[PDB]
């Protein structure tokens, strides 16, 4: 559509939100691959940051590309690895669900803010398998990814 | 992507979804006959094992494990793939025998060499009892002699289900020739040897079969899987089809007329 | 008693059926074990299965091979490599199995092939008992 | 004129898909409003009145006929297209031909299933 | 006997044989019907 | 298509407005003159007209194809027309056939656009549903009869969205 076509232009960040991630009752509900920052650069945020992203934005892209084949036609015709990735990218996916303070009303939760390094290092944990492991809904509806592991234990009863 | 692409799509997709059907309702028949021979088989590789767990089996102080020849009939193989994978360490000559062509590459590219035989034609023609006593018959009239043994197949449970099992294989006569064993022999290494023959052809026969049916099962379940998967798929994209469809033929009409005879 | 269970792998027939005795031409020997009977294997031969069946009823059969296996119970299990009733085998054939099955021994130099033809000839016989 | 005079008349009018594009580059240019993918709506009368000019006489018609086969080049096999649409519902069957089995060789090469004869069959041959 | 099977000749190879001549053996339709039991097409793979 | 449909048609005429004293219109909107007059002999043949009577069970209306559109646009109007006549004076729950809203709604709109206005989306006239709602509001059960509408729909590219 042309307007939010436009409008790119003059943003420096889009937060696209997904209506698919909505859907998934993700709180955040993002369009993650489209919320973005232009300023999104190693170079500017570290590189940390920045991988780790990329290595997610990545993660998830892969992910997504399996998606069309397995929609009908589930799994092992693809290997346990494309597995790690699709289960990290969910464990991800949950871990950006991360609940709402506010909104309570709707979410009865209390919400997260995370500092930053709880992020970086969430990711990279994740990442490094760190979790992976765990039950997905620990990262559901988290914010600090201790939180999560902490809310893993009582999932993992 | 447009009506095109998305056909492009569609219509392989369909074709597939026949296929897929195809593939499926083929193999189904293959389970109906599988099923059949399951009869005088179920009996015959029970038996085997009724005796030899009539009694019981043990080892001295080799395993086998047979799968299918193509995938996509589940990860049945894997399975078999995966319990042989984890036995080995112990033996006690070793060996493996995987009689699979699934079990080829999910395993012969290990126990490649720690193997004894494989053999293909692992379905995809019906394999019998005759196949079971080939398959035996040189195998003994091996120079790799049997230390351990396990059969790994799939042991079927209803077409729905199966559980990759094992079974011990005690070829080895002395396992036969010993113990408790010897003891509800009551007659000689002979018929010992002709029956640990014998009855381990029967095993094999069953064990494959029940492999086979599983796989048959298995192949069934894969193939139907994705004809349904399909369906609903079509389901959706047949609107986004239509959608973009009319949403375009008005919007040509717009900028053909009024977009474009708007004064044009 | 005996719960017969007589099968080939391909054809079941009696299963653990209340038989009385079967006696069984096992390579073994032709004895009638009848119901249970100790723990015993004995070997199929070649021969033709008597289904004493706890009834005066015999089925016949010609048993080529397997096993018979004998439990120490009640339970007597004949899995016949083969087993088939004696119903659909065929005496013009049996003679003249034999014929060359006995043309074939003379020049199956060597145990091994000469036994191949021995057994069949040992077989044709077999069956020329039941033809 | 064959048709009233018991004649039978075969008219094949190869093709109107042409015929409709100058037609409706007529009426656009009449200014006169076309419709549909930019096609005149009363193409399809021009054509209804035309087709229905071919039909089968009575004997009081001397029996003749004018048959009309038309002919529709499929444009990449569209049909759901307007004209085609029309003529669809107008005619008396679609004589589907199909690439495919030409190419197979299969020559005739048709799509059967997608030829159709919507009426035909009171008209053949008891031997066939 | 044993001059197969002290031929050796696998148990299986006697047994084989034996019913392999039983195969041979049976009438008509029924002589037919041996070769389904003699699947034994089973390719010989062999590591 | 011509799956006896017409047949069942002239079947369920014979089963209703016979059986219950209905009363059939048949309004042939854009047909072929050709399968209307095989229609005919149908009619004839099924009795639901019959020759003998000009005051048969059905009236045949009739717009067919070759009409210009306003002709087959108002042809099921106009036999609305008589059936409310029918229904309410002749009190009459009257069958009314129609051969094919799809065609008359097609036809409806290719005078809207050269009536140069401007049909709503699709393409199709922008009041069709108020032509529409006053057509479907014309047809009904009044304190008298009922035109009880059975309606003949060619489904636009088996799609009806």
């Amino acid at each position: 559509d042309p307007a939010p076509a436009t409008t790119f232009a003059h943003l420096d960040a889009t937060t696209v939100l997904s209506r698919a991630i909505a859907e998934l009752g993700i709180y955040p509900a993002v369009d993650p691959l489209d919320s973005t920052s232009r300023i999104m650069d190693p170079n500017i945020v570290g590189s940390e940051h920045y991988d780790v992203a990329r290595g997610v934005q990545k993660i998830l892209q892969d992910y997504k590309s399996l998606q069309d084949i397995i929609a009908i036609l589930g799994m092992d015709e693809l290997s346990e690895e494309d597995k790690l990735t699709v289960s990290r990218a969910r464990k991800i996916q949950r871990f950006l669900s991360q609940p709402f303070q506010v909104a309570e009303v709707f979410t009865g939760h209390l919400g997260k803010l995370v500092p930053l390094k709880e992020t970086i290092k969430g990711f990279q944990q994740i990442l490094a398998g760190e979790y992976d492991h765990l039950p997905e809904q620990a990262f559901y509806m988290v914010g600090p990814i201790e939180e999560a592991v902490a809310k893993a234990d009582k999932l993992a009863e | 992507a447009t009506l095109k692409d998305i056909t492009r799509r569609l219509k392989s997709i369909k074709n597939i979804q026949k296929i897929t059907k195809s593939m499926k309702m083929v193999a189904a028949a293959k389970y109906a006959r599988a099923e059949r021979e399951l009869k005088p088989a179920r009996v015959y590789g029970v038996g085997s094992l009724a005796l030899y767990e009539k009694a019981d089996i043990k080892t001295p102080e080799l395993i086998i494990g047979v799968s299918s020849d193509r995938g996509l009939c589940g990860a049945i193989h894997s399975s078999v793939a995966k319990q042989m994978k984890s036995e080995a360490a112990n033996l006690k000559e070793v060996k493996i025998i995987g009689v699979g062509d699934k079990i080829r590459s999910i395993l012969h590219r290990t126990h490649s060499d720690q193997f004894l035989v494989t053999f293909k034609e692992v379905g995809r023609r019906p394999p019998t009892f005759g196949d079971a006593s080939v398959i035996a018959l040189e195998l003994l009239n091996s120079g790799y002699e049997f230390d351990e043994g396990s059969i790994i197949f799939n042991r079927f449970r209803s077409v729905i289900s199966y559980k990759t099992e094992e079974k011990p294989i005690f070829s080895l006569d002395t396992i036969s020739s010993a113990e408790s064993m010897s003891i509800y022999d009551d007659i000689d290494a002979d018929v010992l040897r002709n029956y640990q023959e014998y009855s381990l052809a029967n095993i094999i026969y069953y064990s494959l079969k029940e492999s086979t049916t599983s796989e048959q099962s298995a192949r069934m379940t894969a193939m139907d899987n994705a004809s349904k998967n399909a369906s609903e798929m079509i389901d959706k994209l047949t609107l986004t089809f239509n959608r973009t469809r009319q949403a375009v033929i008005t919007k040509e009409l717009i900028e053909i007329i009024s977009g474009a005879a708007a004064l044009d | 008693q005996m719960s017969f269970t007589f099968a080939s792998p391909t054809q079941v027939f009696f299963n653990s059926a209340n038989v009385r005795q079967v006696d069984v031409p096992t390579q073994t020997g032709a004895f009638g074990i009848l119901a249970a009977h100790v723990p015993t294997l004995q070997v199929l031969r070649p021969g033709l299965v008597v289904v004493h069946a706890e009834d005066g009823t015999t089925s016949k059969y010609f048993v080529s091979s397997g096993s018979v296996t004998v439990n120490a119970d009640s339970s007597v299990q004949l899995l016949a490599e083969e087993a088939v009733t004696l119903d659909m085998l065929d005496l013009g054939a049996a003679k003249a199995n034999l014929e060359k099955a006995q043309s074939e021994l003379l020049g199956a130099a060597d145990e091994a092939t000469r036994a191949e033809i021995q057994i069949r000839i040992e077989a044709n016989e077999a069956l020329v008992k039941a033809l | 004129y064959f048709r009233d005079n018991g004649k039978h008349a075969l008219i094949i009018y190869d093709d109107l898909s042409k015929q409709a594009v100058a037609y409706r580059q007529m009426s656009l240019l009449l200014r006169r409003p076309p419709g549909r993918e930019a096609y005149p709506g009363d193409v399809f009368y021009l054509h209804s009145r035309l087709l229905e000019r071919a039909a089968k006489m009575n004997d009081a018609f001397g029996g003749g006929s004018l048959t009309a086969l038309p002919v529709i080049e499929t444009q990449a096999g569209d049909v759901s297209a307007y004209i085609p649409t029309n003529v669809i519902s107008i005619t008396d069957g679609q004589i589907f031909l199909e690439t495919e089995l030409f190419y197979k060789g299969i020559r005739p090469a048709i799509n059967v299933g997608l030829s159709v004869s919507r009426v035909g069959s009171a008209a053949q041959t008891r031997a066939m | 006997v044993a001059y197969w099977r002290q031929a050796g000749l696998s148990y299986i190879r006697y047994s084989q044989i034996c019913a392999k001549a039983v195969r041979d053996a049976l009438k008509t339709e029924f002589k037919a019907n041996a070769m389904k039991t003699s699947g034994s097409t089973i390719k010989i793979v062999k590591v | 298509a011509g799956v006896g449909k017409t047949v069942l048609i002239m079947e369920l005429i014979n089963n209703v407005a016979k059986a219950h004293g209905g009363y059939s219109v048949f309004a042939g909107v854009g047909e072929r003159t050709r399968e209307g007059n095989d229609l005919y002999h149908e009619m004839i043949e099924s009795g639901v007209i019959n020759l003998k009577d000009a005051t048969s069970k059905v009236a045949l209306v009739y717009g067919q194809m070759n009409e210009p559109p306003g002709a087959r646009a108002r042809v099921a109007l106009t036999g609305l027309t008589v059936a409310e006549y029918f229904r309410d004076q002749e009190g009459q729950d009257v069958l009314l056939f129609i051969d094919n809203i799809f065609r008359f709604t097609q036809a409806g709109s290719e005078v809207s656009a050269l009536l140069g206005r401007i049909p709503s989306a699709v393409g199709y006239q922008p009041t069709l549903a108020t032509d529409m709602g006053t057509m479907q509001e014309r047809i009904t059960t009044t304190k008298k009869g009922s035109i009880t509408s059975v309606q003949a729909i060619y489904v636009p590219a088996d799609d009806l969205t």
